[PDB]
């Protein structure tokens, strides 16, 4: 009840942080992977539009 | 009763047709072996087998074939070649893009 810690020095730190930001911006074609450049399929994902 | 199979092996019984010429760097539509399909076709450096016919590719889309005439190996790659970007402005301003 009558203690006390008191500092007598110091030190300086550096130290790292690493956050990401970002990300890869994809895009994505429908025709050329549902339908493999054939025109049969082509007539057909039309009712999917 | 008659049995087939198809494989990738030279064939031996083959329907009725006649060959015509081999077009190269063009957006054609071909027919090997009964195999019909859309691409380009351009003359390949890849190796295959002895006995092999078409090639493979990781999504077990065929991208290679032998022709049964020359013997000789071809490459298909797709008509459409990647992504194009169209930058336009607002149509009740103008039209060019
Ligand atoms: C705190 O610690 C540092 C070392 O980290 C001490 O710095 C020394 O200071 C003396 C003079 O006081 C110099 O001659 C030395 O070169 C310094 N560096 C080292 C590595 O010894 C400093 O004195 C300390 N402070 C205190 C005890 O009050
Ligand atoms: C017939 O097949 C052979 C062997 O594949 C080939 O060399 C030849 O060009 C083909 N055509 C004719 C007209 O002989």
């Amino acid at each position: 009840n009558n203690s006390i810690a008191i500092p007598t020095n110091f030190s300086i730190s550096v130290t790292t942080e690493v956050m990401p930001v970002s990300m890869a911006k994809t895009s994505v074609d429908c025709t050329m992977y549902i339908c493999g450049d054939s025109l049969e399929c082509s007539n057909l994902l039309l009712q999917y539009g | 009763v008659l049995s087939f199979e198809l494989l990738n092996a030279p064939a031996t019984v083959c329907g009725p047709k006649l060959s015509t010429s081999l077009v190269k760097n063009q957006c054609v539509n071909f027919n090997f072996n009964g195999f019909k399909g859309t691409g380009v076709l351009t003359d390949s450096s890849k190796t295959f087998q002895s006995f092999q016919q078409f090639g493979r590719d990781a999504s077990d889309f065929t991208d290679s074939v032998r022709d049964p005439q020359t013997l000789r190996i071809l490459d298909i790659s797709p008509c459409s070649f990647g992504g194009v970007s169209v930058i336009t402005p607002g149509t009740n301003t103008s039209s060019a893009v």
